[PDB]
């Protein structure tokens, strides 16, 4: 009951919500129907704060879903630079991959966000990992047409 | 975007190369027909 009154609090951003919810022992790790955690709607909506008190509150910041995506790639996929500094510096895979190969990575070079793509790659982002169909994250540059990304990755 | 349209795949050869749209035609968003041209005193102007 107390998980999911978390979750709602984590998704429409009430910062006040989830500190009053914490106190009463919620479950940090409560996951919905699809596997998301309240932290994987923090870093999905873009709430630095809320990502902040969950990790506090000894949230696992390697969570995946049913799918095997974990916060670290919804906040690389979605531009939230604060969140994956956040994030990385609790302890988080920077190799992680989900049910396609597809690491944190990979998701920050198809979406352009050369900030995070510095970030990951400083704290041991493998350049030469692959997903399902043997794709890099240079492989993706190429493809797309970033010349800025591909001049980072080699 | 015209950035995903020139990643379009039209085929992939023998030696593994992938040949993209942007590789055999210029991506650019421009007008459906270039026939109408409206200026306002000389300057460059649309209108309705």
């Amino acid at each position: 009951d107390l998980g999911k009154k978390l979750l709602e609090a984590a998704r429409a951003g009430r910062d006040d919500e989830v500190r009053i919810l914490m106190a009463n022992g919620a479950d940090v790790n409560a996951a919905d129907v699809v596997g998301w955690t309240p932290l994987h709607l923090a870093a999905y909506w873009g709430h630095l704060e809320i990502v902040e008190v969950l990790l506090k509150n000894g949230a696992d910041v390697n969570a995946y879903d049913t799918l095997g995506s974990t916060p670290l790639h919804l906040a690389a996929h979605f531009g939230h630079l604060e969140i994956v500094e956040v994030l990385l510096k609790n302890g988080a895979d920077v190799n992680a991959k989900d049910d396609n190969g597809i690491t944190p990575l990979h998701l920050a070079a198809n979406r352009g966000h050369l900030e995070i793509v510095e970030v990951l790659l400083k704290y041991g982002a493998d350049v030469n990992a692959q997903d399902k169909f043997g794709k890099t994250a240079f492989d993706i540059s190429i493809n797309n047409g970033n010349e800025d990304l591909a001049e980072i990755l080699q | 975007s015209t950035e995903e349209f020139g990643k379009i795949l039209l085929k992939v050869n023998q030696d593994g190369s992938r040949v993209l749209l942007r590789d055999v035609a210029k991506i650019e968003l421009g007008g459906e027909n270039y026939d109408i041209i409206a200026e306002f005193n000389g300057q460059p102007a649309s209108g309705l």
